[PDB]
DNA sequence: AAGATCTGAATTTACGGGCGCAACTATGCCGGACGTAC
RNA sequence: UUUUGGCAUAGUUGC
DNA sequence: GTACGTCCGGCCCGTAAATTCAGATCTT
């Protein structure tokens, strides 16, 4: 729905699971539209920009990831349409990973730049 | 729970601190020197130091070892009291909007074409340039006859102009500029601008009436203002007591025969006598002319100073 | 009788003044950012 | 047709 | 593409007050 897509430009961030591009402030009033049941970031600023990346390379305006081979590119296919990154740069502290993997959640990085 | 400790950093780069802190961290998270801090806070418009979560100041000052930007907090650290900690993360907030940076800052665009792609957006702007005649500056009208006759980087298509880096002009700039590099909340130009391209006014000492109410028809001098809702305190005619009004409940009335100025609108900068009030159409003599000057009681103010209402000898032509 | 507390009376740091006038020569802010030109 | 100007640090020197 | 040049950001002394000890008017 509308509400994923970014009012403006200013302070886009990248989800560090999905990579989600949303501005900070439909993070904290929304929290993340794929998986914030899991990563719980609605309600706290900190738990956002724990969970989100402030450096990120290209958008992907992905309309129907069913039918999609950038989206079998990305492994975003199972997720819901939106805004995502193509590379995110961060990541998640070994308490976040390892609480996703106590719950059966594997963190598998979105940092696919070829770093040299 | 840990507390904020607040370190002074370089200027500017306090985002590059707490991602190089938070690399830092990563990277000795295993060794058998590890950072016993708990997070890294860099506020978006805090600048100038950034704030570190942990139970003591000696883990913070043996966490930012190493870390240059942070060195001139690192012989002291400072604590944020507990009250106030909640604070910290507290954040706050055919159109036109102003340039942030360039020569052009905080100057006046008209949004002319935007752009669906959400990268830039087409401006008209009014150039301070001065022509390529001085540089080997104010707003002035774009004049493509004199950058034609000076020459330098200038390409003309009629009406329409490229120069001088680019900048795309016709008839006035045209060009295309970073929605980031512009505001689009809060710009609000005025009416010489709009040429380009309600409201309470209670001042001390004034008369002001009371129009509706229980208190209506008392007639009182202004002492204290605020912006909306005034909680005036307005001394009375027989009546001791001071009593409370906001802005819409009074009307500024002024009794006739007295000292009377236009705050705004055609008759502004004339001072002069009322003659006889009306409902609202207040007339009124200037102490210059003999004119009768017609005039809303809110755009009527109680100023005793005399009429400006010059006289030099200058030459026309030897 | 006792026991306090308890309230006026010997000992340590901290500003803060420090000659008239007069004459002469002598010395005295920069670093990043953004753009131009080549 | 009638001007005007650094200052406030240190030194040295004279009675 | 590189660098540079140049415009915007960063001893006394007397006082004087603070520190220490026996009436005193209580309580027991
Ligand atoms: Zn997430």
């Amino acid at each position: 729905a509308l509400e994923t897509v970014p009012k403006d430009l200013r302070h886009l961030r990248a989800c560090l699971l999905c990579s989600l591009v949303k501005t900070i402030d439909q993070f904290e009033y929304d929290g993340c539209d794929n998986c914030d049941a899991y990563l719980q970031m609605k309600g706290n600023r900190e738990m956002v920009y724990d969970c989100t990346s402030s450096s990120f390379d290209g958008i992907i305006a992905m309309m129907s990831p069913e039918d999609s081979w950038v989206s079998k590119w990305q492994r975003v296919s199972n997720f819901k349409p939106g805004v995502y990154a193509v590379s995110v740069t961060g990541r998640l502290p070994q308490g976040i990973v390892r609480e996703l993997k106590s719950r059966g959640v594997a963190y598998k990085s979105r940092d696919t730049a070829i770093k040299t | 729970d840990p507390n904020l400790w607040t370190v002074k950093c370089k200027i500017g780069e306090e985002r590059a601190t707490a991602i190089s802190l938070m690399r830092k961290f990563i990277a000795y998270q295993f060794t058998d020197t590890p950072l016993q801090i708990k997070s890294v806070v860099a506020p978006e418009h805090v600048k100038g130091y950034i704030y570190v979560e942990a139970y003591k100041q000696t883990h913070v000052k043996q966490a930012i070892e190493g870390v240059g930007n942070l060195r001139l907090g690192y012989w002291n650290q400072q604590m944020v009291p507990i009250k106030e900690m909640t604070d910290v993360l507290k954040v706050v907030k055919k159109s036109w909007v102003r340039l942030k940076r360039g020569i052009y800052k905080d100057d006046i665009a008209q949004v002319d074409y935007v752009e669906p792609s959400q990268n830039t957006i087409s401006l008209k702007m009014i150039p301070r340039i001065d022509y390529d005649r001085i540089k080997a500056p104010p707003q002035r009208l774009f004049d493509a006859e004199k950058i034609r006759s000076l020459g330098g980087d200038v390409a003309s298509d009629g009406d329409f102009l490229i120069f001088e880096g680019n900048r795309y002009s016709r008839k006035f700039l045209f060009k295309s500029f970073a929605m980031s590099a512009v505001i689009t909340e809060g710009v609000k130009p005025t009416l010489s601008e709009l040429e380009k391209f309600r409201e309470h006014n209670f001042q001390p000492g004034d008369n002001v009436e009371v129009c509706e109410g229980e208190l209506i028809n008392l007639q009182g001098k202004i002492l204290s203002v605020d912006g909306n809702k005034i909680t005036i305190m307005p001394k009375h005619e027989d009546l001791k007591d001071m009593l409370e009004f906001p802005a819409q409940e009074l009307r500024k009335y002024f009794k006739m025969g007295d000292h009377v100025k236009v705050i705004a609108g055609r008759f502004e900068g004339d001072t002069g006598l009322i003659v006889r009030v009306e409902e609202n159409f207040v007339i009124l003599f200037s102490d210059l002319t003999m004119h009768e000057l017609k005039v809303l009681p809110r755009d009527l103010q109680l100023c005793s100073e005399t009429a400006s209402g010059w006289g030099e000898l200058v030459q026309l032509d030897p």
